[PDB]
């Protein structure tokens, strides 16, 4: 049977699992200790998928965590389910990061790497077949990008016949807080492209936006960010745990969403955002439901595709609905906007229907999005970039790490070279 | 005669069965009325509230 262990890097990964795992738990009703009540007859079948089966009818987290900072695993040891996460699988580092690239890339990986390759290897032994893997990390963020890549680049020759999914966040827009950051997000996406297959994009200003938007409730906490990406995550995840006429398999929808091989690169899409008052003033139909999941403004991950085109759409839908209504919603959607969609790939929506409702709302859908809308982004950084390597500020300490110019060159080259690629399939 | 008696008793049979008949699907299509709209609780709010 066919499984997943996740991984869980970077500072902010190390609040992303967290939120991402406690939903789960209380999704199948787990417990904070651990002890499961048995309630519902299919998520005590099909949790063998992420979780193994430890003494007692606990279900130990098949993740790994991996950091430098010990107050952070302080912090998520002492949470309310900290407990059912495994000492085990808390590997770190006696150093300070410095939030530096080269140093978790470098530096401290090299007396790490060999301690969490055991402990995956071992996690891997322990189950029986994978599909792959996912991580929680940040490619802004400075430690989990040192992490990442090299582990990464580790798991490729380890396991080249799996799901090397990836989930990381892009920084603000607008202000980065770190200012090497478009350096670290440079040298990571290098890598990345040159390793993953898979890539959620996510940016906490849309975020904000959308409090703004929909929360409606002034100031939220980080975490309620990270339950949102969270909730996506799981959404996309309930096609594997659940029954119901769905194609669940990641590389079942992975060769419908990618045309060609260095498209890695998605984008979300999530299903009903109500306000306060709006939970008793919306009639909840697939229509409105299909209005609301294609909107600018339910776009949360980039930017709006309303800027280009959309190379490849799928929805996934989880509730009690049926063929005709999807069929007959998306047959609307290609007749308002055909020429929105690119000529090149007619018919390039799919859709998958998962029958298990999440705990509290039946009608529920989730939405993966391959368009032309990330040309902005590393757009914006080619300029930070430039600008910055225009005069080299902030580079001895790279160089005094070990570092040169010359990673720097095919780096950002092959980064451009990316560039014409989306710009000339798509015009 | 005879036949064609017994033939109309049989539509008429036939005509009992199927008014019969026609009652419960519209009871069944008001069951399927009824299951598919979605109203979400309190438990989406308290989260958030964390
Ligand atoms: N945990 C957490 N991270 C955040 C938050 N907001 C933004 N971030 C960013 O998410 C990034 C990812 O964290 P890590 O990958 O663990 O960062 P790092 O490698 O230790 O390097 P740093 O940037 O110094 O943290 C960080 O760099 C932060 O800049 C937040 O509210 N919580």
């Amino acid at each position: 049977m066919r499984e997943i262990v996740h991984l869980q890097a970077g500072q902010c990964g190390n609040q992303i699992g967290a939120k991402f795992w406690e939903v789960i738990s209380d999704e199948h009703g787990i417990d904070p200790t651990g002890t499961y009540h048995g309630d519902s007859d299919l998520q005590l079948e099909r949790i063998n998928v992420y979780y193994n089966e430890a003494t007692g009818g606990k279900y130990v987290p098949r993740a790994v965590l991996v950091d430098l900072e010990p107050g952070t695993m302080d912090s998520v040891r002492s949470g309310p389910f900290g407990q059912i996460f495994r000492p085990d699988n808390f590997v770190f580092g006696q150093s300070g990061a410095g939030n530096n690239w080269a140093k978790g890339h470098y530096t401290e990986g090299a007396e790490l790497v060999d301690s969490v390759l055991d402990v995956v290897r071992k996690e891997a032994e322990s189950c029986d077949c994978l599909q792959g893997f996912q991580l929680t990390h940040s490619l802004g963020g400075g430690t989990g990008s040192g992490m990442g890549t090299l582990l990464i680049s580790k798991i490729r020759e380890e396991y080249p016949d799996r799901i090397m999914n990836t989930f990381s966040v892009v920084p603000s827009p607008k202000v980065s807080d770190t200012v090497v950051e478009p350096y670290n997000a440079t040298l990571s996406v290098h890598q990345l492209v040159e390793n993953t297959d898979e890539t959620y994009c996510i940016d906490n200003e849309a975020l904000y936006d959308i409090c703004f938007r929909t929360l409606k409730l002034t100031t939220p906490t980080y975490g309620d960010l990270n339950h949102l990406v969270s909730a996506t995550m799981s959404g996309v995840t309930t096609c594997l745990r659940f029954p119901g006429q769905l194609n669940a398999d990641l590389r079942k929808l992975a060769v419908n969403m990618v045309p060609f091989p260095r498209l890695h690169f998605f984008m979300p899409g999530f299903a009903p955002l109500t306000s306060r008052g709006s939970q008793q003033y919306r009639a909840l139909t697939v229509p409105e439901l299909t209005q609301q999941m294609f909107d600018a403004k339910n776009m949360m991950a980039a930017c709006d595709p309303r800027h280009g085109r959309y190379l490849t759409v799928a929805a996934v839908f989880r509730g009690r609905m049926s063929m005709k209504e999807v069929d007959e919603q998306m047959l609307n959607v290609q007749n308002k906007n055909s020429s929105y969609f690119v000529e090149w790939i007619p018919n390039n929506v799919k859709t998958a229907v998962c029958d298990i409702p999440p705990r509290g709302l039946k009608m529920s859908a989730t939405f993966i999005g391959n368009s032309t809308a990330i040309q902005e982004l590393f757009k914006r950084i080619s300029e930070q970039f430039t600008a910055m390597f225009r005069r080299k500020a902030f580079l001895h300490w790279y160089t005094g790490e070990g570092m040169d110019e010359m990673e720097f060159t095919e780096a950002e080259s092959n980064m451009n070279d990316l560039v014409s690629e989306y710009q000339q399939y798509q015009d | 005669r005879q036949q064609q008696r017994l033939l109309r008793e049989q539509r008429r049979a036939l005509d009992c069965s199927n008014l019969n008949l026609a009652r419960q699907q519209y009871l069944q299509k008001k069951q399927m009325n009824t299951a598919s709209s979605s109203q979400p609780t309190e438990d989406y709010f308290s989260q958030f509230n964390t």
